[PDB]
């Protein structure tokens, strides 16, 4: 069978360059190989360049991408990648539509600051994005600053998990981690959550050292020995 | 307290003696940075090598003589300042020797 | 006898998400038989028009063309032309709208401004500012939020893109909003988004409130002999 | 045809202290040995219409007519009546205008915002913003002195009285200028001068610098 | 082959604010080899194993050999009136004492303010 | 200073009898909240009708007795506190006179 | 940290070497004034020229060598301080490498 | 900013050269005194000669090459100072530019 990876919520909005992808595994090398995207319409459809290598361990791969508008995705038409091979005279179908209705749960984004247990020891300071209550299990968290969204390796996400309480809902995290100095220095390192029930689809927060209630000082100094203790 | 006042040459390598405590585990070489009352931590037994001196220094620790020795490949006019070494959870609390260096050439 | 057209529209685009191409017809009689086509830079089929308007207070006829575009050939500079055969004229009218693009692309800058004090004494209401400075090109989408909620659009009031005295070609924009300051003086975040296609999410958002100053007053007391 | 008659503006008024009214003809080829003059409701004359506009190489003709006059009499009420005879026209032309009585007039509030904080991190300019707001009709008049001496009127930027949201036949106008920080930051003070014709004086002047606003930050006590 | 590092953050500030539940996180790093688990105690009695969700060991950014691990809970917006303090744990071999109980409190947090009264006499010798 | 400590019924009307005064144009009929010290306009002659007031207020000025004179339409409980009038931009440092209201039902 | 400390002759020109770094769009040259401890951008990719310094300084980005250089055309003795080059909005707060000015005549 | 350092003799008379700005009307040439932080005004275009200057000091103005010059007739010890030129009201907020004086004898 011929892998087909459905356009990810993550891979639509990255780039904003929604293609389609199908990798070819679990077969064998063989040359006179036929792979597109065919349309249900009937439209002529681009063939996807940029063929894969050899695996060296006797299989055969071939990925492509073909251009598309993301609007016929949300429709909900199909597509299909078409891989015909010579010794499987049967072409593979593989049905890439995406699966109707929408859950209704907005996320709830909150942030935490890191511990000063840990900017003591001066050794990084870890912010967590706590992306909470999102209904269907999609969400693409990024981390910016400076105007630029920090290179995605710096920092690290889990999948999407239950929650003990209500019907429909699903929770996420995000740790960055960055040298105490710079964080103390400035930096406010925004969080961002790219959810397909937000008004805009994007929904973003933001953290940094005096992100808490101003603190007063009421000093009492007294010089007379008599008074006091 | 005591101070090396441990010397070297642009270029090289230059070894920096420090005590190696006991009831201890952190073990690091803070940079005094002496600009708003703060040490940078340069390295520790938590494995973490600053960016501008990744790749260049080492710490190795042996209970012979009770010492560890951390050594600074290569040198820059940067590597001429204060690097206090303590242990202990907190890094401006520890500090326990002060060393200085600099740079001939 | 001229026949106005309308390219897709930036505002449009991100508000509806539904892209939208029409063109509509001016200074003709009101007639019938009339039929209204698109055409792509190729010529190519279209989608049939929907949602006929009715005539001009002046008594003329005027009608309206629907079709779908996509983005990634709407970008490419293509041009768009509507075909229109109206009875009286022999020869069909036709006119071509394009997608420009060359233009310098920096980021827009958004800064918000609390209401000043001498407002925040007769305790009526409060207006709030969100400046948006050096944006090029144009077509630049504002809204505010509260609380996840967007506002009427009744309540707040957007200016238009003019040049830069300082920067060549550089745009900038206003807007304003009127909260009541009792509203004010309790608490709410008042968040001011901008919508410009050179951002690198397209997005960017930055929100104010009551308590975003008050940089840590500090009493001091020389007790002494009592 | 199209002649256009545009009544003087209380901005240019102000602005230049020599009121004046133009009678614009145009929708005419370029033909000369035009006849244009300005005369009064009971049929005076006035001065000679002098620096007659250019006619435009795009097959359209332009005349000016300007009747150098006081602001009384126009404000009085007295109606204004162009003269304009021409070949292809030979029937006199006749336009009417003056100002629009029966509205109601208001005071603007003027409030003056320093520049952001974040803008000022940049450390490089700064925008200082004039929020004229509640005034009817519509006839604002904004300029900024940074000493005594008006800024060059290229610095700053003024919008059109756009009407009130909330308040209706009431309207709202904004001035931005745009100086260097450094200038900002050594004390440099700027105000914002505005004329409107239901102000007390029609002048009214509304300052800021970087001292202006700060709070409070120590409360020493001498308890004894 | 590293002590596991352990820290214990409060619900947010914000979070505080819709009046419906709160959730407290302890982060767990380090741990090579990657052995632990986390039981949420409160007043020495183990919580339901439904609240505290524990998911996986995961490498750290730079992974030479470390790893780490993140476990949160859910609690009601209501009790946090009281505190009760909600205490965290961790297990590992690597561990001289195999138990290092992280606890935190509405007390426990950042200071709002800072009453400093500082007095001067010259009969404190002994203070008392 | 005086308190008119005016009395009415619930629905109906009930007219506020404030002092018009001279040389102040902004003439208000605030409502002291006294919840952090601040009072917030109902009316004004800047036009400003509070929300909860909307379209059952008005506020005629007739300099005849100088007095200015503010009818309530309808009543709720809400109505029944303290509505000091006065004039001049500043709405907490003006309140010429001070007066109370209730509901009877 | 390093000082290139290029130096020049009256007249004439000097081209300034700072490094180009990536992940950080505006590049600027900023000048150490050293009065209210503030740093006043001499030049930037955001286009701002300071007025004493218009129409004879320029910045050309090239990442051949990850380098950018920025030529001073003339010289006048205001032209002999410090001139910190860097990135990110908040200009005090960059200042990547430092750098020294004189005059020769 | 810039020092025109001009120098001179004992007696006869000396020129101090100063730009003259737009959008500026009063025109001074304060002295430094340097004493308790303040400058005092030695003459100005609002008409004020000190009186130890009285009757040895004039002030003509003319935008030719956007340039002010001050003529100091006779010479004393005393005439060896610094003495900053500027504009606008406040006096110590000015001294655009700064000059030195001696005297050889
Ligand atoms: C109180 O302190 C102030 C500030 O130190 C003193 O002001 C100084 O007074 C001397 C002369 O006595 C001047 O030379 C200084 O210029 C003043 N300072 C400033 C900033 O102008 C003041 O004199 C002190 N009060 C008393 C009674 O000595
Ligand atoms: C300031 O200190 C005094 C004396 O202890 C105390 O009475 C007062 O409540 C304090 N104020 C605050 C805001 O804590
Ligand atoms: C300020 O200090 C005085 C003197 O100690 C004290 O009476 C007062 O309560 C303090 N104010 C606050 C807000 O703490
Ligand atoms: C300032 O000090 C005075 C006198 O001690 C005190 O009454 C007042 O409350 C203080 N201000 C604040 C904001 O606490
Ligand atoms: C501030 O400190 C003084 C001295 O201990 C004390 O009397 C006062 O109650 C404190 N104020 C507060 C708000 O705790």
């Amino acid at each position: 069978r011929v892998f087909a990876i459905p356009p990810s919520f993550a891979s639509i909005f990255l780039t904003k360059s929604t293609k389609l992808t199908c990798l070819v595994t679990d077969l064998t090398t063989y040359d006179s190989v036929t792979i597109s995207w065919t349309r249900q319409n009937g439209e002529a459809v681009k063939t996807h360049t940029n063929i894969s290598e050899s695996h060296p361990n006797a299989t055969f791969s071939a990925v492509g991408e073909a251009s598309i508008c993301e609007d016929d995705w949300n429709s909900g038409e199909r597509f299909t990648c078409t891989v015909t091979h010579t010794d499987l005279p049967s072409p593979l179908k593989q049905t890439i539509s995406r699966p109707k209705g929408v859950a209704l749960h907005r996320p709830d984004v909150y942030l935490l600051p890191p511990a000063r247990e840990q900017l003591n020891l001066r050794e990084s300071a870890t912010i967590t994005c706590l992306v909470t209550g999102f209904s269907p299990a999609d969400v693409f968290v990024q981390w910016m600053q400076r105007g630029q969204p920090l290179s995605p390796e710096k920092y690290v996400t889990s999948a999407p998990m239950p929650e003990p309480q209500a019907p429909g809902r699903y929770f996420a995290h995000s740790i960055l981690t960055v040298s105490e100095e710079e964080w103390n220095t400035g930096e406010t390192y925004t969080c961002v959550v790219a959810h397909e029930a937000l008004p805009n689809r994007v929904t973003e927060r933001t953290v940094d050292k005096s992100t808490g209630k101003p603190t007063l000082y009421n000093v009492s100094l007294v010089m007379s020995d008599t008074a006091g203790t | 307290l005591p101070e090396v006042k441990v010397e070297g040459e642009l270029g090289g390598s230059v070894t920096i003696k420090c005590p190696l405590p006991e009831m201890h585990v952190r073990i690091y070489l803070c940079r005094e940075m002496a600009g708003s009352g703060t040490c940078g931590t340069v390295v520790s037994t938590t494995n973490f090598i600053k960016a501008e001196y990744k790749g260049r220094v080492t710490l190795k620790q042996y209970p012979r003589k009770n010492l560890f020795l951390v050594e600074v490949t290569q040198l820059t006019e940067s590597d001429s300042g204060v690097y206090a070494c303590g242990a202990g959870m907190n890094t401006d609390r520890g500090k326990t020797q002060k060393v200085t260096l600099n740079v001939h050439s």
